[PDB]
RNA sequence: GAGCCUGCGGCUUAAUUUGACUCAACACGGGGAACCUCACCCGGCCCGGACACGGAAAGGAUUGACAGAUUGACGGCUCUUUCUCGAUUCUGUGGGUGGUGGUGCAUGGCCGUUCGUAGUUGGUGGAGCGAUUUGUCUGGUUGAUUCCGAUAACGAACGAGACUCUGGCAUGCUAACUAGUUACGCGGCCGUCGGCGUAACUUCUUAGAGGGACAAGUGGCGUUCAGCCACGCGAGACUGAGCAAUAACAGGUCUGUGAUGCCCUUAGAUGUCCGGGGCUGCACGCGCGCCACAAUGGGCGGAUCAACGUGUCCUGCGCCGACAGGCGCGGGUAACCCGUUGAACCCCGCCCGUGAUGGGGACCGAUUGAAACUAUUUCCCGAG
C-alpha cells in the first residue's frame, strides 16, 4: 500500500540504503517486495572549455548519474515512522507514499 | 514608471552569478555562464567520463 | 491478415468500400494535397477510399488510434528549399474525414480510453476480406 | 513544489555551489575547510567544518548563530529548517583549501614570498606523510613570468587515482602590485576506513605477505 | 598577415621578454636575491 | 609486454610462496588473489599470468 | 528495435538458437551437435552473436572518425 | 532618497529585531520579500544600507547576487536611541 | 566552380561597435543581435554623487503635476501655475561610486598551443678547474628511458602503464503491477488479438556484485630471456573515451565574473532608464557549411523500424480548417502521459524518360508569438 522510493546520486550510498531498509522492515516480519531498478537518468551537459572563443574547439561533456531504486511495502504505516527515522544517510533522498 | 517589461527574450534571463547575458546555461534549472558553471560543475555533481 | 499481402489486402479493401457507396467522400477531395510535405496532387482519383482501407487496417494492429496519431503515420520528408529536409506530419482533416468516414458504417468505434477502435463487425469484414484474397493465390 | 527528479538534483547541487561560495567569502579568515549537509524532509541539516571552531562561533555563540538567519532569508528556509554547528577536522596538515587560506593572511602581513611557502611546505609534511607542492607567483606573463615551483614528495599529476589522492586549491591574495594566485596540491596518505587519506590503495602498488613459517612439517 | 612573424615589432618592444633593471625594481622580482 | 609493477611483483611471489603454486594460471591465479592483497581485478590476472610464464623457465633451470 | 535489415538478421539468429536450446534440453547432443555444424559452417553469424556497436561521436567533425575541414591560412 | 521617512524606520525596525539583511543585487525589484506590507523598492534598502556602511555601522559581504549586511556592537547601539526602543531587546543574533 | 545564409577584410555611413589573423583567427567569443542583449550613433529624463563641515533652516531647505503650451512620449526636463508633502534632500570645494572605456606587452584564473609524441628531474657515488656529464645505455623487443640485459653507477620520483568510464555474453545468482514473459479465464474474429482479467516466472527489459582475458594453452622464431608471429578452444585475443607530466609562450581572455593593478571618465557622465536607428548597410576578396547540377533519380499511393535525449513546458483525444493554425476536452514534474518515439534512407506498385523537364530552386493574400518598417519565419498560389 506504500513505495517506498530511493533517489541517490552514488550507487555506494544507495545500494547501502537499500539494505538496510530491506532489514529495517525484516525485525517486523512483512511480506515485501524485492528492490527493482529504475533506469538510471544522466543528465549530458557539453560545454565549450575556452572561457571565450581562442582554442580548438574542445568540448568538455559532464554527466551526471541519477540513481533510483523502489521498495514496494503491503503493510500499515502505523510505526512505518520510526522505521524511516532510523534511515538516515547523508546523499540519498527518500520519499515514502 | 521606470519598469519595463521583460520577460521574454534575452535581456530577461541572466547568469546567476556574475549577472551576465552570455553563454548562459539554463537547461535542468541552472542559468550560470559557460565560464561560471565550469567553476561550480564539481559542486553541482556533474563529472567528466 | 497478416498471412496475406499487406498492399494486396489493402487494394482488395479498397474496392470493398468503394462499392458500398456509404462512405462520405467530401467534396475538397480533389483540391487538397494529402500533406504539407507532399507537391502535387495523388495520381488516383479515388484515394480516399484506398486511404480508408489502410486507416481500418491499423487499427487491427492497435487499437486506441486517434487523428493525432493517424497524422504521424501518414507522414514524410519536407523538401524544405535549399534547408535539409525534415520529417513533417500529414493533415488533420484528411485524416479526421476518414475516421469519421468509418464511422457511418459499422467499423469504427471510440473506446473511453481514448482514440477509435474496430466494431464486432469491422473485424469481421476485415478478416472475410484478407480470407478471400488468401485463397486467391 | 512538485519539481521533477532531473531538476530536483540540480536544484540541490545549486544550493550547495552557492553555499559554499558565501562561506568561502564569510569564513576565510577563521580557517573555512569544508560543509555537509544532509537534505531531509523533516529538516536539513548543514554542519560547517573550520580550523578553529572557537573563532567561528561569537562571543557566546553569537556568530554562528548569526550565520543562520542569513541562509535562512537566502533559500527560503522556515525558522527551523537549517541548524549550523561546528567541526573542527583531524588535523590542518592535509586540507589544501584550509593551507591556501593560512597562506592568504600571511602574504597580507608583509612576509616573504619564499619563506611562507617554504614555511608551509615543511607543514604539510610535519603533518602528514606525502609531500605537497605550493605555487604561489605569476604563471602566464612577460614580466611576472615567474614560476616559483616547489614540487617534492610523491606528486601525481594523471590518471583516475588524482581525484582521491591528491587535492588542489587555487585562491587568490591581491595587493598593492597587483593580484597573486595560490596552487596548493596536498596528497594525502593512505588510511584504511579513516577521514586522514583514502581508505583505496593506489593501483601502482602491489603488497604481497609475508611467507608463512610452518616449522610443523612432520 | 605577416610573411615572418617570428620578427621584432616595435620599437621598445621585442619578441622575447626584457626587463628595464633585469629584474630589480618595484614591480617585478629576479635581483640579488641569494641570502635570504 | 608487462612493465616494471607487474613485474616486480611476479618475482617476489615465487621468492615467498613455491611449495603452493602450480603451472595453471587459474590455480595460480587463487593463491595469488588469497594471500597478495591486489586492488585492481586485471592487474591481478597480470601478475598470475607472468608468474606461470617463470614456472616453465624455473622447471626448465635456474633463473638470475 | 533496430531497423528493417537489424531486424531481419536478427530473427533469422533467434529461430536458429532455439532449436539448439530444445534439442539440449529435453533430446541427445549427438542430435544437437548434428544440427549446428551444419549452420556455422554456411554463416558463422547464424549461431555467435556479433558484439559490434556504434561508435560514439567525437567532437570537431560528423560522426566518430570525420573531421571538419581545416583552412591552413 | 526620495521619500525615507516611513521605509527607513521599517527597515530598521526590522534590523535591530533581526541583525541580519538580504538584498538581492536588482534595482527593479519593487516588492522586497521581507517587507512587503509596504511597496518599499529593493532600491531603498539597499541605499538604506549603503549609508550604514559608509558610517562605519554596518559590514556588507557580496554574494552571487544577494547582499549580506551584519551588525557589530556599535551599529546596535546607534539604532537604539533612533528608534527609542529599550535596551533589553537583543537581535536575531541571540 | 554555381546558388544561398553565417564569419572575416574593404568600402560606405550619424554609427554601419568589439576580440582574434599559418597550423595555434575567420557557424569562434554558444555572437542563430527586429526593442531589450549593445559595449556603437543621433538625441531626452534619471542620481542610483553614499558618508565627513559648513553655508542656506520649521516666520520651510526640498521632488512630484495630462489644467495649456511644449514634446518623440499621458518625460513636468524647460513656459504659464496652483498647490498639497515637512529636514532624506539641494546647489559648493574634499572624497566615494559606476563603467561591455584603454592597457592580456601590468596580473590572477582559465583555455589553447609547443606535444601526443615518450618524454623529464633530483639524492648519494664516479669524471672534469668549470659550465656540465654518467645514472637517463651498445643490442633485441614494446604504442611506451615498456621491459629483458649490459653496466660507475646504486636506489628512487613524474610521464607511460595501472586506474576511471563505456561496449561486449550465462534457459546464472539478487530482483521487479512505473519492465515483461509463459499458462489460465473471458470476449471479439476466421489461428489471430499492445482486447480484458488474476496465476506462475525473471529468458527478454532495467541495474546492483562478481565471475570472466594473462600472451594462459599449441606451434614456430629469438644466447631464451624480453617478447613477437601463426593456430585450438572461446562472449574478447578487445573497443572507443576521460585523466595526462617537466619546462615554456609577451598566444587568447581587463568582454564571463562583485578576479584585479595603473590610467581615464564621474552630473551637459565613458554611470543607466527610455525612444529611434545601426550591428544585416555594398562594384569586390577569403573561409566554414547548406542544396544541387537527377539515368544509382524525381513525383503519388501503402507498409513496415529507434537510440541518446527533452518536457510547466512536451503533447493526448473530440470538433473546425487548403494548412500554418484555431476552438474545446485530458494526461505527464515523469520506465507511468506524450510513447509499443508507427523517423527518413531503405522496401513494394505507379508515374516520368535526359529535355535546365515533372532535376534544381534563387530571387519575387491566410497564419502564428511581438513591435511583421528593413518584408523574423512559416502557409497557399503563381513566377521560377
Ligand atoms: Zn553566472
Amino acid at each position: 500500500r506504500i513505495r517506498i522510493t530511493l533517489t541517490s546520486r552514488n550507487v555506494k550510498s544507495l545500494e547501502k540504503v537499500c539494505a538496510d531498509l530491506i532489514r529495517g522492515a525484516k525485525e517486523k516480519s512483512l511480506k515485501v517486495k524485492g528492490p527493482v531498478r529504475m533506469p538510471t537518468k544522466t543528465l549530458r551537459i557539453t560545454t565549450r572549455k575556452t572561457p571565450c572563443g581562442e582554442g580548438s574547439k574542445t568540448w568538455d561533456r559532464f554527466q551526471m548519474r541519477i540513481h533510483k531504486r523502489l521498495i514496494d511495502l503491503h503493510s500499515p504505516s502505523e510505526i512505518v515512522k520510526q522505521i524511516t527515522s532510523i534511515s538516515i544517510e547523508p546523499g540519498v533522498e527518500v520519499e515514502v507514499t | 514608471y521606470w519598469s519595463h517589461p521583460r520577460k521574454y527574450g534575452q535581456g530577461s534571463r541572466s547568469c546567476r552569478v556574475c549577472s551576465n547575458r552570455h553563454g548562459l546555461i539554463r537547461k535542468y534549472g541552472l542559468n550560470m555562464c559557460r565560464q561560471c558553471f565550469r567553476q561550480y560543475a564539481k559542486d553541482i555533481g556533474f563529472v567528466k567520463l | 491478415v497478416k498471412d496475406v499481402n499487406q498492399q494486396e489486402f489493402v487494394r482488395a479493401l479498397a474496392a470493398f468500400l468503394k462499392k458500398s457507396g456509404k462512405l462520405k467522400v467530401p467534396d475538397w477531395v480533389d483540391i487538397v494535397k494529402l500533406a504539407k510535405h507532399k507537391e502535387l496532387a495523388p495520381c488516383d482519383e479515388n484515394w480516399f477510399y484506398i486511404r480508408a482501407a489502410s486507416t481500418v487496417r491499423h487499427l487491427y494492429l492497435r487499437g486506441g488510434v486517434g487523428v493525432g496519431s493517424m497524422t504521424k503515420i501518414y507522414g514524410g520528408r519536407k523538401r524544405n528549399g535549399v534547408c535539409p529536409s525534415h520529417f513533417s506530419v500529414g493533415s488533420k482533416n484528411v485524416a479526421r474525414k476518414v475516421l469519421q468516414a468509418l464511422e457511418g458504417l459499422k467499423m469504427v468505434e471510440k473506446d473511453p480510453n481514448g482514440g477509435r477502435r474496430l466494431t464486432p463487425q469491422g473485424t469481421r469484414d476485415l478478416d472475410r476480406i484478407a480470407g478471400q484474397v488468401a485463397a486467391a493465390s | 513544489v512538485q519539481i521533477s527528479k532531473k531538476r530536483k538534483f540540480v536544484s540541490d547541487g545549486i544550493f550547495k555551489a552557492e553555499l559554499n561560495e558565501f562561506l568561502t567569502r564569510e569564513l576565510a579568515e577563521d580557517g573555512y575547510s569544508g560543509v555537509e549537509v544532509r537534505v531531509t524532509p523533516t529538516r536539513t541539516e548543514i554542519i560547517i567544518l573550520a580550523t578553529r571552531t572557537q573563532n567561528v562561533l561569537g562571543e557566546k555563540g553569537r556568530r554562528i548563530r548569526e550565520l543562520t538567519a542569513v541562509v535562512q532569508k537566502r533559500f527560503g528556509f522556515p525558522e527551523g529548517g537549517v541548524e549550523l554547528y561546528a567541526e573542527k577536522v583531524a588535523t590542518r596538515g592535509l586540507c589544501a583549501i584550509a593551507q591556501a587560506e593560512s597562506l592568504r593572511y600571511k602574504l597580507l602581513g608583509g612576509l616573504a614570498v619564499r619563506r611562507a611557502c617554504y614555511g608551509v611546505l615543511r607543514f604539510i609534511m610535519e603533518s602528514g606523510a606525502k609531500g605537497c607542492e605550493v605555487v604561489v607567483s605569476g604563471k602566464l606573463r612577460g614580466q611576472r613570468a615567474k614560476s616559483m615551483k616547489f614540487v617534492d614528495g610523491l606528486m601525481i599529476h594523471s590518471g583516475d587515482p588524482v581525484n582521491y589522492y591528491v587535492d588542489t586549491a587555487v585562491r587568490h591574495v591581491l595587493l598593492r602590485q597587483g593580484v597573486l594566485g595560490i596552487k596548493v596540491k596536498i596528497m594525502l596518505p593512505w588510511d584504511p576506513s579513516g577521514k586522514i587519506g583514502p581508505k583505496k590503495p593506489l593501483p601502482d602498488h602491489v603488497s604481497i605477505v609475508e611467507p608463512k613459517e610452518e616449522v610443523l612439517s612432520t | 598577415k605577416r610573411e615572418f612573424e617570428r620578427h621584432s615589432g616595435s620599437d621598445r618592444s621585442s619578441v622575447r621578454s626584457e626587463e628595464k633593471r633585469s629584474g630589480s625594481g618595484s614591480r617585478n622580482w629576479g635581483s640579488v636575491r641569494d641570502h635570504m | 609486454v608487462r612493465t616494471k609493477t607487474v613485474k616486480k611483483a611476479a618475482r617476489v611471489i615465487i621468492e615467498k610462496y613455491y611449495t603452493r603454486l602450480g603451472n595453471d594460471f587459474h590455480t595460480n591465479k587463487r593463491v595469488c588473489e588469497e594471500i597478495a592483497i591486489i586492488p585492481s581485478k586485471k592487474l591481478r590476472n597480470k601478475i598470475a599470468g607472468y608468474v606461470t610464464h617463470l614456472m616453465k623457465r624455473i622447471q626448465r633451470g635456474p633463473v638470475r | 528495435g533496430g531497423g528493417h535489415v537489424a531486424q531481419v538478421y536478427a530473427i533469422r539468429q533467434a529461430i536458429s538458437k532455439a532449436l539448439v536450446a530444445y534439442y539440449q534440453k529435453y533430446v541427445d547432443e549427438a542430435s544437437k551437435k548434428e544440427i549446428k555444424d551444419i549452420l556455422i559452417q554456411y554463416d558463422r553469424t547464424l549461431l555467435v552473436a556479433d558484439p559490434r556497436r556504434c561508435e560514439s561521436k567525437k567532437f570537431g567533425g560528423p560522426g566518430a572518425r570525420a573531421r571538419y575541414q581545416k583552412s591552413y591560412r | 532618497m526620495l521619500m525615507p521617512k516611513k521605509n527607513r524606520i521599517a527597515i530598521y525596525e526590522l534590523l535591530f529585531k533581526e541583525g541580519v539583511m538580504v538584498a538581492k543585487k536588482d534595482v527593479h525589484l519593487a516588492k522586497h520579500p521581507e517587507l512587503a506590507d509596504k511597496n518599499v523598492p529593493n532600491l531603498h534598502v539597499m541605499k538604506a544600507m549603503q549609508s550604514l556602511k559608509s558610517c562605519g555601522y554596518v559590514k556588507e559581504q557580496f554574494a552571487w547576487r544577494h547582499f549580506y549586511w551584519y551588525l557589530t556592537n556599535e551599529g546596535i547601539q546607534y539604532l537604539r536611541d533612533f528608534l527609542h526602543l529599550p535596551p533589553e531587546i537583543v537581535p536575531a543574533t541571540l
